[PDB]
């Protein structure tokens, strides 16, 4: 004697109730473990509903301040002919090297945007980096 | 709180919209 | 002083790459089916590229190659669909082999 | 007719790890053949029917 | 052995078939229950009526609901719900009121173990919609302990037979709030014109409050 | 208890 | 007389500790990040019940919050270890054929069961007919992939709930976790993520089985003397 | 969708029209109304 109403509550609530009513003679092997270490959410069936009107998902786009520097660098200088190595967790691309120098010069008190971008290109050229302008 | 958390702003990598061959011409 | 997830994500190469369209990345061939090369390049999904006509025999399991990425995940929403259809693979163009 | 042996003991645990497929013998063979094909890659008529 | 089975509907269904013309089958609806809160229902289909009886009753015990009962005799609160086109309005009642409900609800309530309840069925009187509509409403009733936990307040029962004595029926297991529940001068709750028409005495029916056998 | 004709599967069983 | 002490010293004692098997030492947010567990599907494929577990979208690609994954993964591994300790039958289920071979081997190695093949109607809800009246069903089903190959929920998720079997499941951003008892938000596609999951469950299950033997043996030696 | 139905449950399934699939296809399977549409569109 039991319940296969998977859309009525959860396996825990259905099992706990039928144990109280005496329908289930013994508790299942998992019941005591669930009780001591329950999930964060009780697994209750829900019907996913579609959003309408002014309802929107709460997920937000992930952006960083340096993304503005990356967008300009790719526009001005394009993607580096050097290839990304996404397997190395400490890989640094030419754009990242540009962004780090751009951040260093901003902390030195410079605040102009068009001026802070031209000085950064010169610094890297002095260090031997190849920066071929796209246009 | 935390400096590395995402910040709200408009897509910086967004591309311009397409334009017809005659966009902007009389 | 335990690094947070927000910090790992901010400084990850995949985050730093920005958009994937027209980005050169290094991939690794992990599975081959006839002339279909399955290449992982550090993303969620692998890409499948046909064996190049020239130097086809140089492309073997473990060979590292150069790719030009087009999409990290090929997905599209078709008329009358509540969600997006995904083929569970990235779109990339195989340029050649990476050598030292 | 040959009788299939018990597929679990007194504790109720099936002997074969593919029991719950219902075709443990067939799927175990596919698993063994598929496994051999993999090792080859890592390493690399008239009278019979 | 602890469960009893009751029939709710036996129908003759007629299927037109490509070669054999109109054939006769049986659709049966039965409910099961042990009288202590565990009850369920199942449909049975077969060419023979007694094979359908076997299928429904055996299947019903694998789809049992547990129904919460206030003091093991009535429901915890008034339940008003619609299932498709069948409306069911149930009222919590004191001991001795009996089951003054649609005959099928009476049968189902004896299987659950409810002794005192009023129910009114309006709209489509479809036995299946009524059965599953009734089980849906009885399975979603909030107990007094659930209310206390949700609001972190005491649930206090005032009975006119006990005068002003406050009877705490449920207390929250977690911490107890210190801020009183806001007292809305006028609640924006929707009322049933039938209930209001009765409370005022404007509800006159020759069929209401008739003398009937003990149920 | 009401006697719905009792069922026996073992009869035709192997 | 001796049974109450047995169940109290062996079956009830592990349930009094927050991490009895020390499964928190098996993984870290960094170890998960290196396996690309945070990578989800595109935003257009998102399931609305997975929104709580999503950190955000990085250029229309959903990112799974590994701080939540770490808490959910701790619970799932903890439950799995306790069920292996109690000698429960653990069945691994996945329809992703890229990993069928890997998952079948992991089950055999940990002494458990795998179902990576086509799932026939009624394996769980009609098991007595298919296997026999005395068939014992699994006490825990672990889904490494909760979707079938037409991008719908695996039928065993619904059927496991029908049979009151707890489910552990890796749930990517396009999956439905409502009926999964212990969901773990994480990447289900990347080989590095899937391989990590198999190591963690394999190790948790193997550790719990060794712990059960240690306790039993000690309880016997002390019993004689 | 249109009066022409496009709610297929297996809508995301990858259409694989190859000579090999026919030999592994189930001839017992009965073609759907929309199964012809996939063939008709490929022919176009
Ligand atoms: S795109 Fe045609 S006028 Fe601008
Ligand atoms: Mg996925």
């Amino acid at each position: 004697a039991g319940s296969r109403l998977e859309t009525v509550g959860s396996i825990f609530s259905r099992t706990r109730d039928l144990v109280r009513a005496g329908v289930l003679k013994e508790k299942p092997l998992w019941f005591d473990v669930y009780d001591a270490f329950p999930p964060l959410r009780e697994p209750v069936f829900q019907r996913p509903r579609v959003r309408y009107g002014k309802a929107k998902a709460p997920i937000q786009d992930i952006w960083y301040h340096e993304d503005r520097i990356r967008a300009k660098f790719y526009s001005v200088y394009g993607s580096g002919q050097r290839a990304f190595d996404l397997f190395n967790p400490n890989f640094k691309s030419t754009c990242q090297r540009f962004v780090e120098k751009y951040t260093e010069l901003q902390k030195l008190g410079e605040t102009d945007e068009e001026k802070l971008f031209v000085e950064t290109g010169k610094a890297l050229l002095a260090e031997g980096v190849i920066l071929r302008r796209v246009g | 709180s935390n400096e590395d958390l995402p910040i709200s702003m408009e897509n910086p990598y967004k591309e311009p919209l397409k334009k017809c061959i005659l966009c902007g011409k009389h | 002083n335990v690094e947070s997830f927000a910090s790992m994500l901010r400084h990850s190469p995949l985050t730093q790459m920005g958009p994937a369209k027209d980005k050169l990345v290094i991939g690794r061939i992990f599975h081959i089916v006839e002339n279909d090369l399955y290449i992982d390049f550090g993303g969620k999904f692998h890409c499948v590229c046909r064996r190049p006509e020239v130097d086809g025999e140089k492309y073997q399991k473990g060979t590292r190659v150069r790719l030009r990425l087009l999409d990290l995940e090929l997905t599209s929403r078709f008329l009358g669909a509540t969600t997006d259809t995904t083929v569970l693979e990235a779109n990339a163009v195989l340029l050649g082999i990476q050598e030292s | 007719p040959r009788q299939r042996a018990i597929q679990w003991g007194e504790d109720g645990r099936p002997f074969h790890y593919l029991f719950y497929t219902g075709k443990q013998s067939y799927y175990s063979l596919m698993h063994d053949v598929y496994g051999m094909l993999l090792n080859l890659e890592k390493h690399q008529v008239i009278g019979s029917r | 052995e602890d469960f009893d089975t009751r029939i709710l509907e036996v129908r003759n269904v007629f299927t037109m078939t490509a070669k054999e013309g109109r054939k006769k089958s049986i659709r049966v609806l039965v409910a099961v229950g042990n009288g202590k809160g565990a009850a369920g229902f199942s449909i049975g289909k077969a060419t023979d009526r007694m094979d359908a009886f076997r299928k429904a009753k055996n299947r019903a015990v694998h789809h049992l609901h547990y129904i919460e009962r206030y003091e093991d005799h009535t429901i915890f609160h008034d339940i008003s719900l619609r299932f498709k086109r069948t409306h069911i309005k149930m009222k919590k009642q004191p001991k001795g009121y009996g089951l003054r409900c649609h005959r099928a609800i009476i049968t189902i309530c004896r299987l659950i173990g409810i002794k005192d309840m009023y129910a009114k069925v309006s709209g489509s009187i479809n036995m299946l919609s009524l059965t599953q509509g009734l089980f849906r409403g009885l399975s979603r009733q909030e107990t007094h302990q659930q209310l206390a936990d949700k609001k972190g307040l005491h649930v206090v029962e005032i009975r006119e037979e006990c005068g002003p004595l406050p009877i705490v029926v449920a207390s929250p297991r977690g911490p107890l709030r210190k801020d009183p529940e806001p007292e809305d001068e006028v609640p924006d709750v929707k009322l049933d014109w039938e209930d209001v028409k009765t409370a005022q005495g404007m509800k006159r029916s020759v069929w209401s409050n008739l003398k009937r056998a003990a149920t | 208890a009401f006697v719905i004709p009792k069922k026996n599967v073992p009869t035709s069983k192997r | 007389e001796d049974s109450t002490d047995f169940n109290d010293k062996i079956l009830n004692e592990p349930l009094k500790h927050s991490d009895f098997f020390n499964v928190k030492e098996l993984f870290s947010v960094r170890s998960l990040f290196d396996a690309r567990v945070h990578l989800g599907h595109k935003a257009g494929c998102r399931h609305r019940f997975m929104e709580p577990y999503i950190f955000g979208s990085r250029l229309d690609h959903d990112i799974i919050d590994l701080e939540q994954t770490a808490t959910h993964l701790q619970l799932a591994l903890n439950f799995t270890a306790h069920m292996a300790y109690r000698k429960g039958i653990i069945l691994f289920i996945s329809r992703n054929r890229q990993f069928s071979y890997l998952i079948e081997n992991m089950a055999r190695d940990c002494g458990e069961y795998a179902h990576t093949r086509y799932f026939r109607g009624g394996m769980l809800t009609n098991a007595r007919l298919l296997f026999g009246p005395t068939v014992r069903l699994p006490d825990l089903i672990i889904f490494l992939h909760t979707l079938n190959n037409i991008f719908e929920p695996h039928v065993a998720v619904r059927d496991a709930a029908k049979m009151n079997i707890p489910t552990v499941g890796i749930v990517d951003t396009n999956c439905n976790p409502c009926l999964i008892t212990y969901p773990v938000p994480g990447n289900d596609d990347s080989p590095l993520a899937v391989h990590l999951y198999c190591r963690l469950f394999q190790t948790a299950i193997t550790r719990a089985k060794e712990k059960r033997q240690q306790v039993e043996a000690l309880y016997r030696l002390q019993g004689q003397k | 969708k249109v009066w022409y139905e496009s709610p297929s449950l297996g809508s995301h399934s990858t259409y694989k029209p190859s000579k090999l699939e026919f030999l592994m296809r189930s001839t017992s399977k009965k073609t759907r109304k929309e199964d012809h549409a996939r063939l008709r569109a490929l022919n176009g």
